[PDB]
DNA sequence: AAAAAAAAAAAAAAAAAAAAATTTTTTTTTTTTTTTTTTTTTTT
DNA sequence: AAAAAAAAAAAAAAAAAAAAAAATTTTTTTTTTTTTTTTTTTTT
């Protein structure tokens, strides 16, 4: 079910390979390019009232929908960084771009970050207070037959907003001729995964209510930048999630923010 | 450590007659009926 | 269902089809397999798994 | 002119295919409670 | 200044909520193959 084309993903890359595009302009985000290749960082930091000087629309679509049109902006990340070199740009499967700036009215805190703001990009500042151990998850995995001398790539979708079905889930042990496969885990990838919770700060939290705290999932390239304590503003996408399956349903969907970037509130 | 599920192994027996002994009457019905007179 | 002799004379035999003795049988979800399953001889029918 | 071969139509039977389908129990998690140790604080 | 008493902390154990986990063939339909019967067309 291969899409031939739609005209907004075709709208939305053209307009921020535009945007990417800095070489009339002062050659901001082309410098942040060549210095993230430079570094070997996968991250590129988009301020948004830039997005919104040059296309107001685009930063309120975007600030109202997020995830594909991040799609839209990673394809077009990753088009321009193969421009400025192809092979840095081969070397990684995905690019990511992180955020900053104004998020006027998506400025919240925990206490008020409400049901209106559903694949929005929220900013929210809070304290953490627990760090998972930033344990590994399996996106590629090899494995070899030695009866058959065979090898295969089982291929796992990063659904952890969307749903999610087990022939996705499956982790192959067997061959067709029910022999056993052993897995090759150095030949396959893995990204890190860590939850952590944000929390109202006390001193701006009001001063007689319990605490408000939601859930953040930070996968690879965020694994150790927000220990407990820490003082954190953290910008991405509150969603939903999925049930396990099974025939019931109560109407309850437990919330998370999978943070499209984390930095240090004591600024 | 979880990832795989290597399959059984077994061995070859060390030690109304059986469904095998059968098996191994017929087997040697076969490889001994000599019909040749001496 | 002990073994009998008998004489006839055949008037009709049908055509050569194909009749499974092993089988297998793979999972639409897991994609996984039951190799060489034995189908009992005769007329003998198997409902699967 | 009578016989017969062929045609279309109607019917029976065997093989394959079609369709129908929630409830009970278990386990993790959260939250408090209680014991006992440790720590801190007040007294002579 | 050190002893006694009290308060708080740390850690183990228990009770309920709510999300997960497991079990799970048989009867009806209907297409296709085969045969059968009445008729028309054709041949002796
Ligand atoms: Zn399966």
């Amino acid at each position: 079910t291969v899409v031939l084309d739609d005209v907004e993903l075709r709208e939305a890359q053209r307009d921020y390979l535009d945007f990417l595009d800095d070489e009339e302009d002062q050659g901001i985000y082309q410098s942040k390019v060549r210095e993230l290749i430079s570094d070997n960082q996968y991250r590129l930091i988009v301020n948004v009232n830039d997005l919104r000087r040059k296309n107001e629309k685009r930063a309120n679509r975007l600030l109202n929908n997020a995830f594909e049109e991040l799609v839209a902006f990673q394809r077009a990340l990753k088009d321009f960084v193969a421009s400025i070199d192809a092979t840095y740009a081969k070397q990684y499967e995905e690019f990511y771009v992180g955020l900053e700036g104004s998020f006027g009215s998506k400025h919240v805190s925990p206490r008020t970050l409400t049901s209106c703001f559903l694949s929005c990009v929220v900013c929210v500042e809070g304290i953490v207070t627990k760090c998972s151990l930033v344990r590994p998850k399996v996106v590629r995995s090899v494995h070899y037959c030695p009866a058959t001398k065979k090898t295969i790539e089982r291929r796992y979708s990063d659904l952890t907003t969307l749903v999610a079905f087990p022939s996705s889930s499956v982790y192959p042990t067997k061959d067709e001729e029910n022999n056993p496969l052993e897995t090759e885990y150095g030949l396959s990838v893995y990204k890190d995964h860590q939850t952590i919770t944000i929390q109202e700060m006390p001193e701006k939290a009001p001063a007689g209510q319990l605490p408000r705290s939601v859930d953040v999932i930070l996968d690879d390239d965020l694994v150790d930048k927000a220990k407990p304590g820490d003082r954190v503003q953290v910008v991405g996408t509150y969603r939903c999630l999925p049930g396990k399956k099974g025939g019931y349903t109560s109407g309850t969907f437990r919330t998370v923010l999978i943070a499209c970037n984390v930095k240090q509130m004591s600024k | 450590s979880g990832f795989d599920d290597p399959g059984i192994f077994y061995s070859d027996s060390f030690g109304q007659a059986r469904k095998s002994q059968l098996q191994r009457r017929f087997k040697e019905f076969l490889r001994q009926y000599r019909v040749g007179t001496d | 269902s002990h073994l009998v002799k008998i004489p006839g004379i055949i008037i009709a035999a049908s055509a050569v089809r194909a009749k499974a003795t092993r089988i297998s049988i793979q999972c639409r979800s897991c994609r996984n397999t039951l190799t060489n399953i034995a189908m009992r001889p005769g007329l003998e029918g198997y409902a699967l798994p």
